[PDB]
Order: structure tokens, then sequence, then C-alpha cells
């Protein structure tokens, strides 16, 4: 099969996918002040959970 | 441009050059043709007045005096032939004198547009290829035994042989391409 | 030289022309949003502060 | 930022796992796509700078440099595709790995939040660049050039390490946001002056100041084309970026500690620009042009007005692109005539008519053609310095004249004049070279359309 | 108003059309020169309309097209300032460029790359129009510097000529030395007024405005070739004759005068500036008229005539007469372009000869060209009621009846007469004496692409002066009361110069040798300014750059001081320390010294 | 076009008042331009505006609630100092735009008045001068690293100077 | 002399494969590489990158700045206030050092 060497094409896009996931994790850890900042603090709208998730 | 300068010049060459330069400057000074003729005849009279001087020391002194007078009286802005060095359009066409070795890089599709010319060119390249060996040997054999050399090159002596070092002399771009 | 120019023009147009066509169609039909005062009692979405439809689409789907 | 770093790292596995045939194509393509991905950092619709995590951040000052770095790597690969034509596969892949590593480290450096990130990722650039110069260079003196390049920077850097450690001991941290938001005034003690110097000297050396600029004319005329491109497109700007980020703490000492370096910059600019007039090496001429431009950048940064900062950033980017293009062009002619003398090859407009067009455009960018961002930067720096002291216009004008002069001198000497007809080996321009020049010019034209992107933090 | 602004923008769009067509494959399939000529014709026709609107209601517009960037409280908008100056000059420039672009096809039929030549001429036209219709100082700079680049490319179009390459770099030198002053003006008007827009700059009338107006004067000197930076224009004729006709006479060189006219409101108060301009204009007029005489090249004579005319405009501005100076700009554009075209016709018909010594009897052989040349000369030396007279006469009137530097006035009048003298030089040696050209006559001017353009410019030279003068709105109160001699001073001096020139030229047929003369040499060699400056300044500067900078300091002293000193010292120290004889006796002796030193340190430190 | 923020005096065009038998070319050129160019262009524009009426959408100008100034921040409290600093930056650039608007007013006034600008633009020149004095006293001599704290320090220096002058 | 290879003779790459795009010896790899370069660079990064950058909205919220400035100016002009007060920080807030 030509996958023999066309498998290599999945590395870089996998790099992008993995980087995006890790960015989401990085933003997860920094949750405090999620909605506790003077400018932007608000009461959540009805039927809502997280402001910026 | 077609002959190499000598090691030096004799009195004859120097005086002739001075004659030509002075006549042209005299013309540049005297715009009208009749006036130019009037004064050029006097100039030839002066030049020939000392034509036969067999004391070369006095001859050289006379020539030096003539040259200094020339430098004193030279037209500040002389007449320059359009193609002559220092004249407008001296090198005006050197942009388009692209050489012949460029054609070797033409794409075959470009060569297709001109079929016959390139066939003739191929003949010419074949001729040059053949003649190089003989012409190099010719120069090597015609080299002077002594250590005295001149720029002037030899002619074709044998039969069916191209003149030595001819590719650059021939094939040079046309004056007005 | 001619080949380079020709290929460059072709490959720039390949996506330029479709993209300019898309921009023109969006501008002519979809149109640009217009300023309004926030309806009191409403929490506008983050994208809803951008004028252009393309800008707001990108905002909503990717920022 | 980790959506840009990780693909860059993954380029390396691709480079080494690709088949020998498709390696160049695959890495070039995926590097272009990484460049595309890097544009996400331009979605700054608010004044709050981006901070992607505790480690990586971006700003108006760092986004343009990061995007430039991403853009350069594909062009570096294209420029290197040729002179590596007949090397063994592992050696070619080593070169490609070196370039990828350089991109990774430079992006991380520009996106670093703590100055002791920056001090490590900044000097880590020395290894790949040193290898590129010394291993793949042509002439013999490349070893000496590598030694100069390494040690000038290391001597500059060690005092930076000492100063940074002192800073951390005194403040408690080295996160640049925290330093900015808790800075305090320095006092004019001798120890504080020594600090100021320790903080500023490494960056000033990397921004070769007139007296410490001997490592550029060597590194460049001994380095291959890709080395020269990355060097005098990004490495030289490391110094400016460091200076901009770090000067915030070092106040108010600057008011009188800048007189020496402002003077050295404003004089060495004239001296080097003049040197460009009578230099017989095209690579050297370009290098000294770069030195003059960085002299301007240093003067503006060391006067610190809003115009100074914004124009310095604009000119940083503009010089990056323009010098890169000039070096690619010179390497184009070098790959054929195998010489670096400017006099040797002449009248090449008679055989490379389009590359002559690219030459002309590059020379215009160099000489600062309005409305080009090159001019905009130089003009705004000039306005700043004139405000600082109305007499600097004399030096600025002399430098402008000489800049135009050597910029046109290159063109007249090479492109114009009788074709050196004896050059049989001159071959038609490669589509690779033409595309490389186009990729250098087009970003310049688009940014001239949209200058707002490349302004600094101030404006 | 829609029509006016729409037409203004459409002019530029039309002028860009040939460029875009050039960057396409349709250039091969179309007759590009004719397409560009047609575009220029249509652009001129469009421009006529805004001119009519202005002549009617005299309403001037500030049109802001695109917002290029905002720089912390200094927007940069692509602005256009349409008014008397801009509108009339756009009309005139388009007319003259229409004529010269049609004539370029004839003069350059044989040459390849004719398409590139036409493209470059068009590009110049766009850039100069940007200069004229510019509100921002930055945009005005775009025009200022882009016309400089186009001049570089057109001069030395034949990049084979080393001489033409030097001429292009000469132009860049002098223009950039000028542009230093322009950048100074920009920076000053940015710091002190915080805006590059002319409307906002106007409110600086109550400041000193010396530091900026000096920059403006220097930039104008450089670009318009006033005395200080004059050599570039006369030797800018190495380029093609159409380029000389258009750029370096009719349109480009008027850039400095145009800039000063634009900034007339600020310079009204600064007497120092006005007197400086008066003196500079007078000096340039006299100097370049002296050089104009005793010059044997048909194109260089006209080049020096152009420099003299520009010096006259400088005087016109030196006295507070901006409108009249601009009127002279526009009026002279016509007949200067016509004279250049006639000279080009002569040069082409003869074997590319440009010396007026190898031209003669042209009036008999080329009736059309000689007739138009005579019209051009009579316009240059304003004969009553031709285009020149409807400007130059009023200029001289104001000069003779305004408080002025006495010397400046005198040399200006002498140069006015001397213009007649050198115009006679041409009309004589090129059209009146018996032939001098090579025998093989091959003269054809019957080509319509040559006849019609020159016809149009001759009709311009014969009527446009009166039409413009009568239609333009009142601006400056002219002085009309004066003595008889002052009133007819210009005519008497011009006619006297003509007669003197006729006497002198007729004296040449006398069968006597003309001898080298100090004044003749001073005139012919161009005052020695080239020979001296262009041989001392480049040499000194370049020698310093190689020796003091590159060699003495950069390649020698810096290397010795910083790298090599360190390298030496460290090598000295390694050769001092490492070389040990390798004997345990000596090594343990050193260990003993360490013993003693530690003991001593312990003891003293306690 | 909010005429308030962008004041624009009224138009006062005069009567045709023709006194010539000849026809004015401008009126006929304008009629031809109207009919030929304006009419089709207006048709196109009306079609686009109908297409916009369909698919109408709204965008809202963002409102930023006020937060404590740097004066209310305890030294070294980065958490509050960040918010105070960002607020100051936004106010800074809003002031920049104020200056731009007033400068545009001045330029438009100059162009409108023409040669009467030396008298009829006095009002806008006065407004420009006052606002530029305010801008200078607010943000000038602040380094490229301008910040709320530098602005506060500058203001306090000037207030100390004024207090001294009042005392003396 | 030491045993070292002679310097290689120069090459003309247009002698073979007259359609040399400058990228590789093999014509197939060469053309595919050129296509990849042009496509991913010009037909992607430049075009899509330029469109994205062009349609980034409210960059550094400049338009928001202008809109808010217009609103504030209208407010101040209607209410009669000075457009800008020379004191950014209200002096009442500041506890100016007492002597
Ligand atoms: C307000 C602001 C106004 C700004 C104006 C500022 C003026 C500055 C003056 C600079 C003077 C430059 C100059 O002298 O000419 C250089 C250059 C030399 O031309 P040439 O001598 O005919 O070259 C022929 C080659 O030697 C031999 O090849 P060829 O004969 O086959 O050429 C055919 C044709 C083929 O051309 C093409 O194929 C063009 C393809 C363009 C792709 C552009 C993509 C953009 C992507 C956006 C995303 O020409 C070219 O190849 C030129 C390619 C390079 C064009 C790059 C675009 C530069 C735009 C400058 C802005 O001429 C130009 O192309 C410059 C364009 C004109 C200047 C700008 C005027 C504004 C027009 C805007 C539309
Ligand atoms: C009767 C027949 C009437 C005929 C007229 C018909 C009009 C019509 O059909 O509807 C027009 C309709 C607009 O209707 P609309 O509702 O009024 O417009 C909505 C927005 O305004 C839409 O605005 P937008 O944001 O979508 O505009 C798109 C933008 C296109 O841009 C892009 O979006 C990116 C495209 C990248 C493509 C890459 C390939 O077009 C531009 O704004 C022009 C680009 C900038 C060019 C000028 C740059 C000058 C630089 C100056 C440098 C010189 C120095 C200055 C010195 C002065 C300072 C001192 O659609 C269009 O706008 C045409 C499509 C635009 C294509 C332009 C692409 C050029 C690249
Ligand atoms: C009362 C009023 C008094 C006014 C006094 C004004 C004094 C003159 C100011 C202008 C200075 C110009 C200096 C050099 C001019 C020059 O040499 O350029 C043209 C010349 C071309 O040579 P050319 O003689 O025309 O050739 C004939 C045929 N071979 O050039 C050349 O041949 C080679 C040129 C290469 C030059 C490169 C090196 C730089 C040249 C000096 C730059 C000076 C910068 C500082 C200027 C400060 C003063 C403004
Ligand atoms: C930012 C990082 C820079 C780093 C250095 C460069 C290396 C990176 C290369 C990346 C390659 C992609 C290039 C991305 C930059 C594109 C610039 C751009 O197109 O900006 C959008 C431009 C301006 O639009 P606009 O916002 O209206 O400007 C006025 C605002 N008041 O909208 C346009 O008008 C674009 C199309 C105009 C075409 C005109 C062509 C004239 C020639
Ligand atoms: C302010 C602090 C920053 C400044 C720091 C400067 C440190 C720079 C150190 C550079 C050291 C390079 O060391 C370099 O060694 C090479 C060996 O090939 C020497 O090379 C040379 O040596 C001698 C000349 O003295 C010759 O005989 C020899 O043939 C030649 O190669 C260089 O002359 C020296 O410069
Ligand atoms: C403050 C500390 C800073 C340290 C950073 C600087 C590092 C300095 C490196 C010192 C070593 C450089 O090493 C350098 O070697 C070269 C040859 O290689 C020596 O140069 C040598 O060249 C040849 C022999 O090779 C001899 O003809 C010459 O006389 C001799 O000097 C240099 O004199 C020496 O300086």
């Amino acid at each position: 099969q030509l996958l023999r060497e066309h498998w290599v094409h999945i590395l870089v896009p996998a790099g992008f996918v993995f980087g995006c996931y890790l960015d989401r994790k990085d933003d997860e850890k920094l949750t405090a002040f999620r909605n506790k900042s003077m400018l932007f603090q608000r009461e959540l709208r009805p039927n809502e959970e997280v402001t910026w998730k | 441009a077609f002959c190499a300068p000598p090691a030096y010049l004799t009195h004859q060459q120097k005086v002739l050059r001075l004659y030509k330069r002075a006549l042209r400057h005299l013309e540049s000074w005297c715009i009208h043709r009749d006036k130019y003729r009037y004064f050029a005849c006097l100039m030839r009279a002066r030049f020939e007045e000392h034509k036969n001087e067999k004391d070369m020391m006095r001859a050289t002194q006379l020539l030096r005096e003539a040259e200094e007078e020339f430098w004193q009286n030279q037209h500040p802005q002389p007449y320059i032939f359009p193609d002559s060095p220092g004249g407008t359009s001296f090198e005006r066409y050197e942009c388009y004198k692209v050489p012949e070795w460029c054609l070797d890089y033409w794409h075959p599709s470009e060569k297709a547009m001109y079929p016959d010319y390139f066939s003739k060119r191929e003949q010419w390249k074949k001729l040059r290829m053949e003649s190089w060996d003989r012409e190099v040997k010719q120069l090597q054999e015609e080299t002077s035994p002594d250590g005295i050399m001149t720029e002037a090159l030899p002619p074709a002596r044998r039969e069916g042989d191209l003149p030595p070092l001819w590719w650059h002399i021939v094939t040079r771009p046309r004056e007005r391409p | 030289d001619a080949r380079f120019l020709r290929l460059m023009k072709f490959y720039l147009m390949l996506t330029g022309i479709p993209v300019i066509i898309g921009i023109t169609l969006v501008n002519i039909f979809i149109g640009e949003a217009e300023l309004a005062e926030i309806p009191e009692g409403y929490i506008p979405e983050h994208w809803e502060y951008y004028k252009h439809p393309i800008s707001r689409w990108i905002a909503r789907n990717f920022y | 930022m980790l959506k840009i770093i990780l693909p860059s790292l993954m380029l390396l596995p691709l480079t080494w796992l690709s088949s020998p045939k498709k390696t160049w194509t695959n890495v070039t393509s995926y590097s272009f796509l990484i460049s595309l991905t890097s544009l996400t950092l331009l979605w700054q619709t608010d004044e709050n700078y981006k901070n992607f995590s505790n480690m990586f951040s971006s700003d108006p000052l760092s986004t343009p440099l990061i995007i430039l770095t991403a853009w350069l790597l594909p062009l570096m690969l294209m420029a290197s595709q040729n002179h590596l034509k007949k090397d063994n596969n592992v050696l070619q892949k080593l070169y490609i790995s070196m370039l990828i590593s350089l991109q990774i480290l430079l992006i991380m450096t520009f996106s670093a939040t703590e100055l002791i990130m920056f001090y490590i990722l900044f000097e880590a650039t020395l290894i790949p660049t040193l290898i590129i110069i010394t291993r793949w260079g042509n002439q013999t003196e490349r070893l000496n050039a590598g030694i100069y390049f390494l040690f000038y920077t290391l001597i500059g850097s060690i005092p930076l390490l000492i100063a940074l450690i002192l800073i951390q001991n005194h403040v408690g941290t080295l996160n640049l946001m925290i330093l900015s938001f808790t800075t305090h005034t320095l006092d004019a003690s001798w120890s504080n002056n020594l600090l100021w110097l320790a903080c500023m000297m490494a960056f000033l050396i990397k921004m070769p100041l007139y007296g410490v600029h001997l490592w550029l004319p060597k590194a460049h005329v001994e380095a291959p084309i890709a080395g020269s491109m990355i060097l005098a497109a990004i490495l030289l700007k490391l110094g400016s970026y460091g200076m901009i980020r770090i000067s915030i703490i070092l106040d108010p000492l600057t008011k009188y500690m800048a007189y020496p370096f402002i003077l050295l910059s404003l004089w060495g600019m004239i001296m080097t620009s003049s040197i460009c007039l009578r230099q017989t090496d095209l690579k050297s001429l370009i290098a000294y042009s770069s030195v003059s431009h960085m002299a301007l950048v240093i003067a503006s940064i060391m006067i610190q007005t809003p115009w100074s900062f914004m124009g310095a950033t604009m000119l940083m980017i503009a010089h990056g692109l323009t010098s890169s293009l000039l070096f690619c062009l010179a390497n184009s002619n070098y790959e054929r005539i195998h010489s670096r003398t400017m006099i040797m090859a002449r009248g090449l407009q008679m055989v490379f008519p389009l590359m002559a067009t690219w030459w002309l455009m590059a020379s215009l960018a160099n000489l600062a053609l309005p409305p080009s961002i090159n001019l905009m930067g130089e003009l705004f720096i000039t306005m700043s310095l004139f405000s600082w002291s109305n007499f600097t216009i004399i030096l600025m004008g002399i430098n402008i004249i000489i800049t135009g002069m050597y910029s046109m001198y290159m063109i007249i000497t090479t492109q114009r004049g009788k074709l050196t007809n004896h050059m049989i080996n001159l071959q038609p321009s490669h589509t690779r070279e033409l595309t490389l020049m186009a990729l250098h010019m087009i970003p310049l034209i688009l940014l001239t359309t949209s200058p707002k992107l490349i302004t600094g933090l101030t404006m | 108003m829609n029509i006016f602004t729409t037409s203004i923008l459409l002019i530029f769009i039309l002028l860009l059309s040939p460029i875009l067509i050039s960057m396409s494959n349709l250039i091969k399939h179309i007759n590009f020169p004719l397409y560009t000529t047609t575009s220029i014709k249509f652009s001129f026709i469009i421009s006529l309309l805004p001119l009519l609107m202005f002549f009617h209601n005299n309403m001037e517009y500030m049109i802001t097209t695109w917002h290029w960037v905002t720089m912390n409280s200094m927007e940069l908008k692509m602005s256009f300032k349409t008014d008397f100056f801009s509108i009339l000059f756009t009309s005139v420039a388009l007319f003259v460029t229409w004529s010269i672009m049609q004539f370029s096809s004839w003069y350059m039929h044989s040459d390849p790359n004719i398409n590139r030549f036409i493209k470059y001429l068009t590009l110049f036209l766009i850039t100069m129009l940007i200069l004229t219709s510019a509100n921002n100082m930055f945009q005005l700079f775009i025009g200022w510097e882009g016309v400089g680049i186009m001049s570089f490319l057109l001069i030395g179009w034949w990049y084979g000529r080393t001489d033409a390459n030097t001429a292009a770099l000469q132009a860049i030198l002098y223009n950039r030395i000028g542009d230093i002053g322009f950048i100074l003006a920009m920076v000053w008007f940015s710091l002190n007024m915080n805006s590059w827009e002319l409307q906002q700059i106007m409110f600086s009338n109550n400041n000193d405005n010396l530091i900026p107006l000096m920059g403006l004067l220097i930039a104008a000197t450089g670009k318009s070739a006033q005395f200080g930076l004059h050599p570039w224009l006369p030797s800018a004729m190495e380029g093609p004759t159409p380029v000389s006709a258009l750029l370096h006479s009719s349109t480009m060189v008027v850039a400095g005068i145009f800039l000063l006219v634009r900034f007339h409101p600020l310079t009204t108060n600064n007497n120092f500036i006005l007197t400086t301009m008066l003196c500079l204009g007078a000096l340039t007029t006299l100097f370049t008229a002296i050089c104009a005489l005793t010059q044997n090249d048909i194109k260089k004579i006209i080049a020096f005539s152009t420099s003299s005319q520009l010096g006259l405009m400088m005087v016109t501005l030196g006295m507070n007469q901006p409108h009249l100076a601009f009127l002279h700009i526009c009026t002279h554009a016509f007949f200067k372009a016509m004279l250049f075209m006639c000279s080009g016709s002569i040069i082409h018909s003869l074997a590319d000869e440009q010396d007026i010594r190898k031209m003669g009897n042209i009036t008999k052989i080329m009736p059309f060209t000689s007739s138009c040349l005579v019209i051009g000369s009579l316009a240059l030396t304003g004969m009553p009621f031709l285009t020149g007279f409807y400007s130059k006469d009023l200029i001289i009137e104001a000069i003779n009846t305004c408080n002025t530097n006495a010397w400046a006035l005198l040399i200006t009048l002498i140069a006015t007469s001397m213009t007649a003298m050198y115009s006679m030089r041409i009309i004589y040696f090129v059209t009146m004496t018996k032939p001098r050209f090579p025998p093989l006559i091959s003269i054809n001017e019957n080509d319509p692409d040559l006849m019609n353009p020159i016809k149009r410019l001759a009709f311009g030279s014969i009527f446009a002066g009166f039409v413009i003068s009568y239609n333009i709105p009142p601006t400056s109160i002219p002085v009309l009361t004066m003595p008889w001699f002052l009133k007819t001073t210009a005519l008497i001096i011009s006619v006297l110069g003509f007669l003197i020139a006729l006497e002198l030229n007729n004296l040449t047929m006398k069968l006597s040798m003309n001898k080298a003369n100090p004044y003749s040499s001073f005139s012919t060699l161009l005052g020695f300014f080239p020979s001296i400056i262009h041989r001392i300044t480049p040499m000194k500067s370049l020698n310093l750059s190689l020796k003091t900078s590159l060699t003495l300091l950069d390649l020698i002293w810096l290397e010795k001081t910083i790298p090599k000193s360190t390298s030496t010292l460290h090598t000295n120290m390694t050769t001092l320390t490492t070389n040990q004889k390798g004997l345990i006796k000596l090594y343990f002796m050193s260990f003993l010294i360490n013993i003693i030193l530690i003991i001593i340190l312990y003891s003293i430190n306690l | 076009w909010d005429k308030d923020v962008y004041p624009e005096p009224p138009s006062r065009t005069p009567a045709p008042s023709p006194q010539t038998s000849l026809p004015n070319p401008i009126t006929y050129l304008t009629k031809a331009y109207d009919l030929v160019v304006d009419w089709p262009v207006t048709l196109v524009r009306e079609f686009i505006e109908r297409q916009h009426a369909k698919n109408r959408t709204y965008y809202y100008h963002r409102q930023y609630r006020r937060v404590p100034d740097i004066t209310e921040c305890k030294e070294g409290d980065v958490l509050c100092i960040y918010e105070a600093e960002m607020q100051w930056r936004r106010d800074f650039k809003v002031d920049q735009e104020i200056m731009n608007i007033i400068q545009e007013r001045l330029k438009a006034c100059q162009q409108r008045e023409g040669e009467n600008y030396q008298q009829n633009c006095a009002k806008e020149l006065e407004q420009f001068t006052k606002v530029t004095k305010a801008y200078q006293d607010r943000y000038l001599d602040l380094g490229a690293y301008y910040s709320a704290r530098k602005c506060l320090a500058k203001q306090k220096q000037r207030m100390l100077e004024e207090r001294k002058a009042a005392r003396q | 002399q030491w045993q070292e290879d002679p310097e290689p003779e120069d090459e003309n790459v247009y002698a073979k494969n007259p359609d040399f795009h400058g990228y590789d010896s093999d014509p197939v790899v060469d053309v595919w590489n050129m296509r990849a370069v042009f496509f991913f660079g010009f037909s992607i990064v430049l075009v899509f990158g330029t469109t994205f950058v062009a349609y980034v909205p409210d960059y550094r919220m400049q338009e928001w700045a202008r809109r808010e400035a217009e609103r504030l100016v209208k407010y101040r002009e209607v209410n009669g206030l000075p457009i800008m007060e020379s004191n950014y920080f209200d002096p009442s807030k500041i506890q100016l050092p007492e002597d």
C-alpha cells in the first residue's frame, strides 16, 4: 500500500490537533476569576453554566 | 578597433595624428564649410612648411611646440561623431547586442519557431569544433622563437583551415540590432 | 520568465477569483450589519459586536 | 501558542520519516501551512494582550515577529534546495532539521513570558546557526566567522545572565507583565549604571553597535544563503526585541545612559553606509547596509518615544523582508558565477530581465521608497530623533543620501552596463528563485497596503 | 459635488488602465502605444470638465478617498486637493503628455521594448499627477520621490551607455540632496502642527516657519535645478528625446515651483525666504543663460533655456507672485515641449546628429518642423500676444515695479535679453545657414504621428496663453501704471538681444579665426561647476570612505582593539601558564609556596 | 453622519442668474451624467439595499463598565492594577480619537471657509487649542511605556506645582 | 600531492529536462514540488491569509475607540462640559502630599 509512506502526512495535522487540545487544557487550569472580575463580572443568564468555558 | 596598438609611434604617426586632430578642431572652430576650407589649407601649408627636416631633434622640438599650441587652442567642446567615443549614442545600442551563446539556453519550443536558422547555427558550431584543434596548433607553431611578441595574430596558411582565433571576431553582434 | 509569470498568475487567480466572487456576493446580498442600542435586559453574544458578516462568522465559529 | 509550536516540532518527524524523494516537498508544504496557522495571533480585537498560558504570551510587538519567523522557514527551505543538491540524504535532512529547530526556538523566544525563558531560548539559537555557518559554508574562513559569531554574543550574554539573576533576587520574579506592573524608579548609583549596562549590552551586541559590528561582515560572507537569511532577518531583531521588553525596568537611568549609544549609532550609521560605497563584495555590502539600518533602530529605541518604538518596529519588519530578498538575489547570481565580487558580473539585465525587475524593487525597498513601510519606519524614527534634538537631521540626511547612493550603485554595477559576454554559464532564472523573490516582495506590498498590523505596542 | 469628484478620480483610473493592461497577456495582442495614447486623450477630455467647473464657480475640493492608517492622533488619509493649481496643471500635463505619447510612437518605432517605454512614461504621468493633486505632505512625498525614480529609469533608458548611467545617478544625487530639506519640512510640520494635511498646516502662519520653509526651499532648489543643484538637469538629456521633452522640461522640473506655490500662504510673511528665492532665481537665470550661449548641442541649449526659465519662476515666487509663477509654469510647458519635439524631429531625420554645427538650411528642407520651431522660439522670447507674452511680460512688469534687490533685477533683465540671444543662436545655426549635414539626405517628417502632435502643441502655443489668462479668476492685483521705458522694457531688451545675436552670428562668416576666449570657455564648459565639483567631491568622499572608514578603523583598529587584543592576551597567558617543565621538585616547591601563603593569610586575617 | 459630532454649516448656493445667450456646457454635461450614470447606479444600489432589508442583522456598540482607578489600588496589587491600567489605556485611545475628530473639524472648517479662514475658523481653532492643551497636560512627556501610574505621577507633580504657586 | 578528488566540472541543468523548474533533478518530483510551492504558498497562505487579515474586525478596537469618542463628544457638547479636562484623575481622589 501507498500508506507505506503516506501515513507520514498525518503527523503535522496531528500536531495542530494536539496543540489545540493542549491549549484548551491550559485554559482549563486557569479557571479562577472565571466570572469574578470587576469589568465583565455578571450574573449568568437563565439556562447557562459557564461564562467563557 | 580592428588592429592592436603598436609598442610606440614614430614621428610619422605622431605628426599625422596631430594633423588630423588639429584639422578637426579647426573645423569645430570654423563652423562654415568655406571658412573651414580656407583655414585648413593654411594648416596644411604650415604642416608641410617643415615637411622635410632631417634633424630629428629639431623635428621633435617642432612637434612639441605644435602640440602645446594645439592644447592652447583646442575647442573646449569639439565635434564628436555620434557613434564616436564620447559622442551621443556612443553605446546607445549595447543593450540589444546580446551575445550568441544565449541561444544555447532557448527552450526547444522556442527553437521550433525558428527551424532553419538553428540548423545553420548547428553547422557553424560543427565547423568551429573542427577548426579549434588546428588553429590552436597553428598559433603554437607560429609563436616566435624569440621573446618578442605582438598582439597581431597569424593568418590561415594551410588549406581548408579557418584563421586562428576567429570565433570572437566573426559572430560579433550587428551594429544596429 | 514568461512561464513563471504565467504560473504565478494562474495559481494566484485559482483562489483569488473565487474568493473575490464570494466577497462580492456576500456584500451585495447578505450586507453589513447596522448599529443599534442594546435591548435592555439582553446579553449580546461576543460576535454580535462586529459589523461584517464574514468577521462575525469567523468570530462565532472560531474565537 | 501551543497550536503553533507543536506543528513546528512535528515537522522534524516528518522531515526524518519522509521518503528521500518527497522530503523537500512535504516539509515545504507543511511549513507553509504552519505559517498560515500562525496568523491566528492577529485576532486581537481588544487592547488586552494575549496570554495563552503561564508560559507563552503574545503582543502587538511579538505577533509580527512570530509571523515573520513562520513565513521565513519555507523560503529558507526553497533557498537551500539548490546548494544542497549533491549531498547525501542524511546530510540534507540534517540541514532541514537545523532550520526547523531554529524556527521552533525563535518562535518560542519571541513568545516567552519570563526573561529567563528568553535568555535560554535566545542563546540556544547559537548552536543551529553556528552549525549552519561552519558545516555547510563554502570558504575556509567560515570557522573563524563562526567563532566570532559565537563569542561576541556569549561575552555579551553572560553579563545579561548576571543582571537577570540580580533582578530576580531583587524583585521576586521575572514575568514581564509583573515587572511592567510593579516597576519602580532606579537611582543613579554606580551599581545601577553598571546594571543598566549589563542588561543592555547583550542586546546591543546582537543589534551590532558600531564598535561591536565586526561579526556581521564575517558571519554573512561566510554563511550559506539560508544562514544569512535567518540571521539578518530574525536573529538581528532578537536584540531589538530584548531591548524593548527590558527597558521598562531600566528607568530613569536611560535619559543619560543613552547618550553614548545614541551617538555611536548615529555616527556608525554614516560610517557603515559610506563603507557600502567602496566594498567589492555584494554580501558584505548588504551586511553593512543592515548594520546602518540597525543603527537607526537602536537610536530610536534608546530615545523611547511613541514614534520611536512604532517606527523601530516597522523598520525591523521591513528590514527583515528587504535584506532577506537582497541576500536571495545575490545568492542567485552566486550559484552561477561562483564568485561574490560585485564588479565581476555586470549588465545581467541583458540576460535576466525579470530578475532585474526584482533587483530594482529590492533596491527601492532598501533606499526607502515612499509609501513603503521601510520609508515609513525611517521617517518616523527621523521625526522622533529630530524632536529629541533638532540637529540630528544633519546626520539623518547624510545617511539618506549615502543610502540611496549605494542602493543604486548595486543596481548600476550589476544589472546595468555591458554584459560580461565571457560568462557562458549564466543560465535562465529558475522558477524556484523567481518564486522565492515573489514570496519576499508580495508580503512587503501587502503590508504597505495595511501598515496597522506592523505597528508596535505604542501605536 | 458628484460630477467633479467622480471625474477627478476617473482621470487616475484611466491613467492606470494602460498599466494594468501591460501586466497581462493582452499587451501582446493589442497595439499598446495607440491604446495608451487613446487613454491619455480621453483622460485629458475628462479633465476638461472639472476645469470648466472651476472656471465657473471656482469651488475647490478636499476629497478623502481611503484611510490608510491612524497613528495615535494623526490620521493618514489618501487625500486630494483640487483647486486652481491642481486642476489647470492636470489639464495641461495631460495635453502635453497626449502629444508626446503620440510622438513617442514615431520617435521610437524601431526600438524594441517600446511597450516598456510607454509604460514608464505613463507611470511617470501618474506619479506627477499624484504630486500635484496631493493634500498630505506624505502623499506629496510619494509623488516627489516616485517621479525621481521614473526619471532615473527613463534617463539612461539605453542602459548600455555608461554616460547615461552616470547621468541617472547624478539626478538621484541632486534630487536626494533636495529631498533632505523636504523631509526636514515634513518632520517640522509634524512636530509643531501635528498634521501633514495642508488645511491644518495653514494655521502655522502665525509661527516663525523658518526651519520648515528652508527645507522646502532646499527641496525646490534640488528638484527644479536652481543654481546650487543645477548640473543634473542639463546633463539629463542623455535619455531619449521624448523623455527629455516630457519629464525634464514640461512636467517634472516644475515640481519645486509647484511646491512653493502650494506653500505660498506660509512664505508670505517670511521675508528672509522671499528674498532668498529672489536672489536664487536671479542667479540661476543669469548663470544658465550664460551656459546656454556658446553651447553646440540642440538638446542641451534647450535644457539650459529650461533652467533659465525655472530661475525666472523662482524670481516670480521671490516676489509675492505665486499665481503668476504658476501661470508661467503652465504657459511655458507648451512651447518648451514643442521646441523639444521639433529638435527631436530634426535629430531623427538627420543621422541622429545633435550638434548645431552639422545642421543647417533646415528651414528649406523641413518646412513644418522649422515653422513650429520658429513659433516655439518666438513664444520662449515672449513676442506680443503669443503664449509666453501672456505671462512673462507681466512677470517682468512686476519685477521692474516692485521693491527688489537691485542686482537681482539687473541680472534678470540681462538674462531675459540673453534668452533671445541663444534662441537666435538656434534659429540661425540650425535653420538659416547653408547646409552642413552628411550628403545622403533621407528626410521624412510626413508621418502623421509626428505632424499632428506638433500641430496640436503649436495651436496650444498660439492660443492657450490668451485663453487661460482671460479665463482665470482674479488673484493678484497687477501694477499697470509705470513709465514708458518700464512698460516696454521686456520688448526692447528682447529685440535688442535678437539684433545683437544676428550681428554676432553674421560675424562668423568673416574669414578670420575665432580664438579661445576666457568667457567663451567659461560659458561652454558650464562654468566649471561640473569639472570641479564632480571631480573633487566624489573623490574626497570616496577616498575617505575607503581609507578612514573601511580600512583605518573597521578593518584594522577595531579588530586590533576588541577581538585581537583579547585573543593575544589569552594566548600570552596560556603560553605563560601551561608550559611547565614537568618536574616534581619544582611542582612541590610551588605547593610549598601555597602552604606558606595560606598560613600567612590565616595569620594576618586572624 | 451625526451632524452634532461632525458639524457642517448650511449650504447657500446662489441663483443661476444667466446673462449669456450661449449655452452653459456644464448643465448639459450634468444632465447627461445624471441620466446615463447616476440612474443605473442608483438602480443597482436600490437593489442592494432591498437585498440588505432582507436578512437584516444587528451589531451593538460595546459598553465597558467602570472599575477602580489606579488611585484605588494598593501598591504592588497586580490584580487590581491590571484592570486600572487597561481602563486607562482605553480612556487614552478614546482621547486620541477625540483629538482626531476635532482636528478633522478644524481641517473641514479651513477648507469650507477658504480665504475667510483667518477669521471664520476662530471658533474651531479655539476648540482645537483648548483640547490640545488638555491633551498635553494629560499625556505628554510620558515615555513609550506610558501607564496610568506615570500619568498619575505627572498629574501630581503639576498639582504640587500649582499648589506652590497658589501659596506664593 | 595528497590523494584528493578533482574539482567537479560545472553542469548545465537545462541540458537535460529543458523544463527544469529549479526544484529537483527528476522531472516528476520537480513539477510536483513546484506545484506544491505555488499552491500552498500563493493559492493558500497569501490569498486566504490576506482575506483573513483583511476581515479581522475592530483590530485593537480602533473602530470601537472612534465610536465611543463620538458618543462622548456628543454627550459633552450637549451637556456643555469641556471636551477634555486637563486632569485625568479627579483631584478630589488624590491625597496630594501635604507640604
Ligand atoms: C565587549 C565584549 C565583546 C567583545 C568580545 C570579543 C571577543 C572576540 C574573540 C574572537 C576570537 C577569535 O580568535 C581568532 O583566532 C584566530 C585563529 O584562527 C586568529 O586567526 C589569526 O591569527 C593570527 C593573527 O593574529 C594569524 O597568524 C592567523 O593566521 C589568523 O588566522 C584570529 O586573529 C583571532 O581573532
Ligand atoms: C574575558 C574572557 C573572554 C574570553 C573570550 C575570548 C576567547 C579568546 C580565545 C583565545 C584563543 C584564540 O586563539 C587564537 O589562536 C590563533 C591561532 O589559532 C592565534 O594566532 C596564531 O596564529 C598563528 C599560528 O596559528 C601564528 O602565526 C600567530 O602568531 C599566532 O598568534 C591567536 O593569537 C589566538 O588568540
